[PDB]
This record gives C-alpha cells, sequence and structure tokens, in this order.
C-alpha cells in the first residue's frame, strides 16, 4: 500500500475507479488526465500515460465500462466533452494512445461533470454546465462513440451557477434498467430525480425531500439485495441521508438519517455489490457502515487520516 | 477536506486531499477481508462441507413416524460430522496463520473463535442434542483436547507456574498447602481429569503417606459392585449415587493418618465445605465451565433436578466470562472499539430479522457462504467463482421467480477477466434459463477484443452468436486489405483456408509450431468468398491463368460482395496481367456478363472507392487520374480477346 505522490502538479478533483476497477484515472488542474493501472504486487497504482486532454483544467472524469472497449469522457471549462479510446498497441508513456472519438461542441456554458450511464441502462451521459442545463446525450450505437446526440435538455437551476454559487454539482444514474429510466440529479438543495418518459422527453418524476443543507455528492446504489433502490447524499452538516426508493409512481421513504463526521460529509460513495457505504466528511475521516440485522447502516469503523 | 472514493474493489479503496501540495493518495482497505490464498483454500474446505449439509443444521425437527423415522436419523448424524470437519479446515487455516509474523495478533483473535465452538460442541455436537449426561468418554477427552488448543495453559507451564508458589503460608512443600488444592478441585471442575490424576503424581503425593486407613475405598468398591450388576434391575442406582457422593468427608475425618497438623487440616476442611455448600463450588468457580460442570457431575450427583439447582446456583452468584455466546461481548465492549461496533447487535435480542429466521427455519451458513463470495468477486479473486454458482446448483439459494432481477445485475457488475469468472457467467445463465444474456456476452466480448487489437478473437467470438451479418463484415474488412498483394495478407488465414479439412499443407498455423487445425479449418459458407480470394493466389503460384481468371471474376460477379471493391480487384490483378488474359480466348457471353457487372457496380466517385483508388496510385498507378479512364482502356483489351477467340 502506502503513500504515494500521483505526480499531478495541481489538486485532485476526482479519483474514478474503471467499472471492473483495474485502472484509476486523476484529473487536475494541470490539464492532464493520468491514468494509472493498478500493480497488485505493490498494491500501488503504477503510471500508465498521461496526456492532456483538453486545453484547460479538467474536473471531470469518468471511465465507461470496458465491455465497449476503454472510453474516456473528460469535461473542461473551455466547453467541451473529449472521447478518447485506449489502444494497447498504441504507445503508452506518450498520450498517442488516446485516440481522439469526437469533439462535442454540443455544450454551450462551460462543463463542471461528465458522467457515463452504468452497462445496465446503455451507453449514454449526462452534462451539466454552468449555464445550468442537464443534457441529456444518447449515443446512437454503443459501438460509434464518435457520435452523441443531445435527446433531451432541462433546465435545472433556478439561478445559474456563477462565482459563489459554485460547488459541487454530481451526476448520477440509475443502475437498473428493471427500474424505469431515471438519472438523479443534485444542484444546490435540490436533488430532483429525472425520468425519461414514453414521449422522449424528460419530466421530474420525483423530488428528494429532506435535505436541510447543500448535497456535495450523490450516489445512486446498485438494487442488490433486493431489487429496490437506495439512494445516499453526503450533505454539509455532517449528514449522511440514506432514503429508499420503493418500486411500486415513484414512493419516497427513508431508511435511516445519521449524522457522525458532524462537519460535512463531503463525498459518499457506494461499492457496486451496493451493501457497504463509505463517507468521508469534514474532520479528516472515513467512516465504513455495514448494515444491521436491524435493517439500518450503522458505522463498523473509523479511519483517521492527515486533513 | 479529505474526501474518499469507494470503488468495487474491496481491499482497495482510495483516500485523496482536495488540497494544494497535498497530491498524495493513501491505499486504504477495509479490516477483516483477506485476499490470501489461504483463505480461500478455507473457504474450499468450507464448501464441500456447507453444501452436503442440505437443509440439516438449522434444527429441523426429527421425525420418528411413518413419515419418516429414517429422518431423524440422518438429521442428528449430518450435522455432527459436519462440525467435526469444519473445526479440522479451521485448524488448517489458523496453522498457516500463527507461522507467520504480523499475525501474531490474528492468531490471538482465532483461539476466542474456537472457545465459542467448543461450548457449542459440548451440548449437541457431542451429547448429540440428548441427554445432558448421555456420553461421558467423548464430553471429557473433547473439552481436554480444546482447552489445550483453544487456550494456551500448557499441562506444562500452568502446572509449573502452580509449583512454584508454595512460600508464603509454610517454608513446606506445594501439595502440604493450599496452593495444590486450590488447582486439583478446579481441574475437576473443568472436566480435565486426566491432568488431575497426573497432578496427584507429579507433585510427590504418593511417598509422603503411605499409611492412611480409609474405608471409603471399600465402600466405594462394593457399592458400585451390586449397583452396576442389578440382581434383577434394581431402582437403587439414583438413591445410591446421591448417599456416595455425599458421604467421603467425615470417614476421612476419622480415619488414621500419620501426616502433619498442616496437610490433614486443609484437606479435610476443604474437601468438606467445597462440595458441600452451592456456593463454596461457585466461590472457587474461576470460569463459567467449571461452575457449569460442577453442579451436573459432582454435587447432586447424576441427571435428576441437577437442572433447577445449576440455574439457582448461576441466579445467585456471577461466574466468570469465558466465550459463550452474550460473554465475548460483555468481554470485548470495554475493550478497543473497531471490534464492539459489529461485535453488537448479532444475537437474537431485541430483533425481527432473527425471530423471523429461526421460526420459519424449525441457513446463515449458507447466506455467509453466498455473502463473502460475492464480496470476493466483485475484487476480482476469481477462485471463489465455482464457489458461488456451486452453493446455487445443490442447497441451492435464491428463487427463479422474483430473484431473477437481482441476479441479473450481478453478472455484468462483476469483474470479468480469467476463464473461471467467464465460465461462471454461462453457468448461471443455464440454470435460471436465460440464454439470451449468454449471447449479450459473446457480443459484448468480440467489442473489447475490437478495442483489444484481436481481429480473430473478435470474429469467433461473434461466430458463436450465430448472426451473419457481423462475421460477413469482418470478411470483409480483412479481405480488403490483402488486395495490396498478389499474396493472402500475413500467412496464418491464408494457412488455415488452404489446408482445408484434409491434413493437406506441411505450414504450421498461427505462431503455434501446432500441425493439429492445419488437418481442420476449411473456410466455407460465410468464409466461402474469403476462402476463394486466398485460393485464387495459391493458383498464380502453381501457375495456372485460366483458373486463376476463373476465380476472380466470381466473385466480382457475386453481388453480396461490395461494389467499391470494383475498381479495386481490376486494378491491382486484371490491369497488369493484361497480357495473361489477352493470350487467352474470351466468347460473347462471357464479355456481356462482365459488362453488366461493370454498369451496375463500377464507381467513379463513392466514399470507399475514392479513398481505395488514392492508395493504387501510390502503390503502382493503372490509371493516372479518373476511375473509368479504365474503361475505354479495357475494352480495347476486350476487342482483342473477343476476336482472337472468333478466328
Amino acid at each position: 500500500m502506502q503513500p504515494f505522490d500521483s505526480g499531478h502538479d495541481d489538486l485532485v478533483h476526482d479519483v474514478v475507479y474503471d467499472f471492473y476497477g483495474r485502472h484509476v484515472a486523476t484529473c487536475s488542474s494541470d490539464q492532464h488526465i493520468k491514468v494509472f493501472k493498478l500493480d497488485k504486487d505493490t498494491s500501488n497504482w503504477e503510471l500508465s500515460d498521461s496526456w492532456r486532454a483538453h486545453d484547460s483544467s479538467i474536473v471531470a472524469i469518468d471511465w465507461a465500462s470496458p465491455e465497449y472497449g476503454r472510453i474516456i469522457a473528460s469535461a473542461s471549462y473551455d466547453k467541451t466533452v473529449k472521447l478518447w479510446e485506449e489502444d494497447p498497441d498504441q504507445e503508452e508513456c506518450s498520450g498517442r494512445r488516446w485516440n481522439k472519438l469526437c469533439t462535442l461542441n454540443d455544450s454551450k456554458g462551460s462543463l463542471y461533470s461528465v458522467k457515463f450511464a452504468p452497462a445496465h441502462l446503455g451507453l449514454k451521459l449526462a452534462c451539466l454546465g454552468n449555464d445550468g442545463i442537464l443534457r441529456l446525450y444518447d449515443a446512437l450505437e454503443p459501438s460509434d462513440l464518435r457520435s452523441w446526440t443531445l435527446t433531451s435538455e432541462m433546465k435545472v437551476l433556478s439561478i445559474p451557477p456563477a462565482n459563489h454559487l459554485q460547488s459541487d454539482f454530481c451526476l448520477s444514474w440509475c443502475p437498473s434498467r428493471f427500474s424505469p429510466e431515471k438519472l438523479a440529479v443534485s444542484a444546490l438543495e435540490q436533488a430532483i430525480i429525472y425520468q425519461r418518459g414514453k414521449d422522449g422527453k424528460l419530466h421530474v418524476a420525483a423530488k428528494l425531500p429532506g435535505h436541510k443543507s447543500l448535497i456535495r455528492s450523490i450516489s445512486w446504489a446498485p438494487s442488490i439485495g433486493r431489487w429496490y433502490q437506495l439512494i445516499a447524499t453526503g450533505c454539509k452538516d455532517g449528514r449522511i441521508r440514506i432514503f429508499k426508493i420503493t418500486e411500486k409512481n415513484l414512493q419516497v421513504e427513508l431508511l435511516s438519517e445519521h449524522d457522525d463526521h458532524n462537519g460535512e460529509v463531503w463525498s459518499v460513495s457506494w461499492n457496486l455489490t451496493g451493501t457497504i457505504l463509505s463517507s468521508a466528511g469534514d474532520d479528516g475521516k472515513v467512516r465504513l457502515w455495514k448494515a444491521t440485522y436491524s435493517n439500518e447502516f450503522k458505522c463498523m469503523s473509523v479511519i483517521t487520516a492527515q486533513q | 477536506p479529505l474526501k474518499f472514493k469507494l470503488g468495487p474493489l474491496s481491499y482497495q479503496n482510495m483516500a485523496f486531499i482536495t488540497a494544494k501540495d497535498k497530491y498524495k493518495l493513501y491505499p486504504v482497505r477495509i479490516p477483516r477481508l483477506d485476499t490470501s490464498k489461504e483463505f480461500s483454500a478455507y473457504v474450499s474446505g468450507l464448501f464441500e462441507i456447507y453444501r452436503d449439509l442440505g437443509d440439516d443444521r438449522v434444527f429441523n425437527v426429527p421425525t420418528i413416524g411413518v413419515v419418516n423415522s429414517n429422518f431423524a436419523k440422518e438429521h442428528n448424524a449430518t450435522v455432527n460430522l459436519a462440525m467435526e470437519a469444519i473445526l479440522n479446515e479451521l485448524e488448517v487455516f489458523i496453522g498457516r496463520v500463527k507461522d507467520q509474523d504480523g499475525r501474531v495478533n490474528r492468531f490471538y483473535e482465532l483461539e476466542e473463535s474456537l472457545t465459542v465452538l467448543n461450548c457449542l460442541r459440548t451440548m449437541y455436537f457431542i451429547l448429540d442434542g440428548q441427554d445432558v449426561e448421555e456420553n461421558r468418554s467423548e464430553f471429557i477427552e473433547s473439552l481436554l483436547n480444546w482447552i489445550n488448543r483453544s487456550d494456551g495453559e500448557p499441562d506444562e507451564e500452568y502446572i509449573e507456574q502452580v509449583f512454584s508458589v508454595k512460600d508464603s503460608t509454610a517454608g513446606k512443600k506445594v501439595f502440604e498447602t493450599q496452593y495444590f488444592w486450590k488447582l486439583l478441585n478446579q481441574l475437576v471442575l473443568r472436566g480435565l481429569l486426566s491432568q488431575a490424576i497426573g497432578c496427584i503424581e507429579r507433585s510427590d503425593l504418593l511417598p509422603y503417606l503411605s499409611d492412611t486407613c480409609a474405608v471409603s475405598f471399600d465402600a466405594v468398591s462394593d457399592s458400585i459392585e451390586l449397583l452396576k450388576q442389578y440382581p434383577k434391575d434394581s431402582s437403587s442406582t439414583f438413591r445410591e449415587w446421591k448417599n456416595l457422593v455425599l458421604k467421603l468427608s467425615q470417614a476421612f475425618g476419622s480415619s488414621a493418618t500419620d501426616i502433619s497438623g498442616e496437610l490433614r487440616d486443609y484437606i479435610e476442611d476443604f474437601l468438606l465445605v467445597i462440595g458441600g455448600n452451592q456456593r463454596k463450588i461457585l466461590q472457587y468457580s474461576r470460569t463459567w465451565y467449571e461452575s457449569f460442570c460442577g453442579f451436573l457431575l459432582y454435587y447432586i450427583p447424576s441427571l435428576e433436578l441437577s437442572a433447577e439447582y445449576l440455574q439457582m446456583s448461576l441466579e445467585a452468584n456471577v461466574v466468570d466470562i469465558t466465550n459463550d455466546w452474550e460473554q465475548p461481548c460483555v468481554d470485548i465492549i470495554s475493550g478497543k472499539i473497531h471490534s464492539i461496533l459489529p461485535v453488537m447487535e448479532s444475537l437474537d435480542s431485541c430483533t425481527a430479522a432473527f425471530t423471523a429466521m429461526i421460526c420459519e427455519a424449525k441457513g446463515m451458513a449458507s447466506y455467509m457462504l453466498n455473502s463473502f463470495a460475492f464480496e470476493l468477486c466483485s475484487l476480482g479473486d476469481k477462485e471463489l467463482w465455482p464457489v458461488a454458482i456451486g452453493l446455487i446448483a445443490l442447497s441451492a439459494t435464491g428463487t427463479r421467480s422474483a430473484k431473477k432481477m437481482v441476479i441479473a445485475e450481478l453478472l455484468p457488475h462483476y469483474p470479468f477477466v480469467t476463464n473461471d469468472d467467464i465460465e461462471w457467467m454461462l453457468s448461471i445463465c443455464v440454470e435460471w434459463r436465460l440464454p439470451e444474456i449468454a449471447k449479450e456476452i459473446y457480443t459484448t466480448l468480440g467489442n473489447q477484443m475490437l478495442s483489444a487489437h484481436n481481429i480473430i478473437e473478435s470474429i469467433a467470438n461473434f461466430s458463436r452468436a450465430g448472426k451473419y451479418e457481423l462475421v460477413k463484415s469482418y470478411s470483409w474488412l480483412l479481405f480488403e486489405a490483402s488486395c495490396m498483394e498478389g499474396q493472402k495478407l500475413d500467412d496464418p488465414v491464408l494457412n488455415a483456408i488452404v489446408s482445408k479439412n484434409s491434413p493437406a499443407e506441411d505450414d504450421v498455423i498461427i505462431p503455434q509450431d501446432i500441425l493439429d487445425c492445419v488437418v481442420t479449418n476449411s473456410m466455407r459458407q460465410t468464409l466461402a468468398p474469403y476462402a476463394v480470394l486466398s485460393q485464387f493466389y495459391e493458383l498464380r503460384d502453381r501457375e495456372d491463368w485460366g483458373q486463376a481468371l476463373r476465380l476472380l471474376l466470381l466473385l466480382i460477379e457475386f453481388p453480396y460482395l461490395p461494389k467499391h471493391y470494383l475498381v479495386l480487384l481490376v486494378a491491382k490483378f486484371l490491369y497488369p496481367i493484361f497480357l495473361l488474359d489477352d493470350k487467352k480466348l474470351m466468347d460473347e457471353d462471357s464479355v456481356a456478363t462482365v459488362i453488366e457487372v461493370i454498369e451496375t457496380k463500377w464507381d467513379d466517385a463513392d466514399e470507399k472507392s475514392s479513398n481505395l483508388y488514392e492508395t493504387i496510385i501510390e502503390a503502382d498507378k493503372s490509371l493516372p487520374s479518373s476511375m473509368a479512364t479504365l474503361l475505354k482502356n479495357l475494352r480495347k483489351k476486350l476487342n482483342f480477346k473477343l476476336c482472337q477467340a472468333f478466328m
């Protein structure tokens, strides 16, 4: 294990595993995405490649599933998502193995997020920007990664994001296609669950209540152990709120709500087996939560690090 | 400020800092998870056993009616043997662990796990769930064996320490003072009878007296004699027992012995007071097992009302925590934190879930097997994938009537990158009757092989699915590339199509030295147009001009080969080799048929043909500029071919 320096010269905005979790990509204000492949031997992330994937700061990076090959979408403040495919037989340690699939000039504002749809719901990506426009992109084919059509736009935030409305804003999908297609979107205090109608225009299907403060992360749980959903939110007041959404249109219920960071919970991140939530928040400590047989999540462990 | 990202991995999470000059990232594990080979091999032993257990060991009612006497025997037998076997695989894991360093702490955590299992064992998997006082032989022996391994009190180290104390009362030996009888009585109370007989021997008790006048020996002999005997069956069993166990002290107290005022006084008093009064038994109990056994065996003294008595004994004075259900919990709480959290809330107490579990039952271990195994799959430890499906197949879990939508989600979510992983996916698809997901898997695999630079494995993968449209598209990819040279591109393709389903050609296929598939692979049907191109090349080398031309025309006429491969086959092959053709005689029919195909399919523009034309030129120009430059020139060579057949 042990401390390692990523070698980024500016700050790390994101850490994203592959869907198989064989790669970690980090993105920074130094215009690079650095992609590391997992050496199990040292249990460290060893530098595979580094390239400028935009001519500005990279603030959202996300992996698509290695089930169509490795695709990178990356969001920058230069107004474009740039799409990249990994070739092994292209050179590594040079940035010659990421061939640009496209440049999408379909984003009229500067991006702050781009996030892939799970394998199970089809290859789609959502955008959000600093013009406050939720963008729904559908690839025309799962094997044609070089075009993506804007299929829907929904004006989320009441006031656009500006130099003081600037916060973490997050895009998360619904991993189940045995649940109607949706994507929960957190912007400020409101988390609004959007659902695809049968008319091919997105509608508001639900609103998540009980958000007393800004949502700094929203993460939709894969429905595993049960076929219902759970969405966790990390909020600024040290609250982990796990609400359960049952499918009967959507019902809203609480599962549990508890607060233990007590400063601000910055990130919520569910595992892919949808049974362990790990949250971190202000105070520098990571709390690892596992369900009881009273059917509620409780803190099983506390890891303390640096600030 | 710290942010943490939980991936699918279960052993390799990431914590990071969003701050400048804080570009250091710290790998974080989840405690109590091991990806070790010792751990999966432990799991592998438990898996065979766990499966074979069936619906037994969850406490079913053992029927003895007509439906079905045999079931009672089967249920009691299976669970008991399964316990023995679980302990041995458990020893094997533990043994590996206490031979490595930094697993000095782990070694200790596993001795506690053994203790909870020993208490459980004594009651139900020794006795067989029978009477409290069924087996005596197996009870004593198993307990003694366990205390030896579960706990660390060597028959040696323990009793050396105890014999080293003898000072601070009198300067006289250990057996002449309290220290020895306090132990001796304890060993008897913990059912450590073997060690207790030895303790008398070691101490030097036997030389030291050599007198006595004990009458209680003869009594006990003759009593047990008549007793066990039965002159026709006598009710005197329990009555006599009760009398005997109590009367012992008083007889000793009168019997002459030539020993000091130390030894005697002590022994008399001690023996009396202890095994005389309920409290004094508990006073000297320094463990739960001492108290627990002690009353049944040594007080009032065969299985009668020993129930009520033991209950009351406990209820009055509390005795030291050991490792039971709630007991390691009560140990743990005061202790370190990480434990106490997950520890609590796992006992059937103030809950509804574990109430619900045993009432329906009368499969937690099975659930654990199907829980742990899945967690490891989501990390990439392939060893537990066989384990997972295997428990499902027999001693099945899940319903194929509603848990189909949950199980469906797991197949694509989990990192598949071995063979075992891949075989597991297919295995589950057959079993739950969803073939369509397996076909999707094969599509998904081709799509990986396309971006991993395998234009062989991809084709095979798509071929499995049986969709003619996709196979054809790759053949065409490839057919096109091999048109800029007068041989089939590379050699393994080449080899394989020309060796046919006969052992022809000595040319080894692929970069392997194998002759094995040089007796198989007869490119036919779908691969037939592709096969015919490679063979046209063989024919030039085996100097045929006639059959060569014929194969090239056959493909040009075929209306399911692309139209954009017109200007390509004729430009490279027919155009230079104008002479060889010209020599040959062509009739009215062959000429007119070739001509229709040119009229319909030849392209002077289009995507593919503009690009292919740019490259022909770069190779060796046939036409300077314009495709249908060619048409004019061709017709001249054609007038001559036509004229020469006719003269």
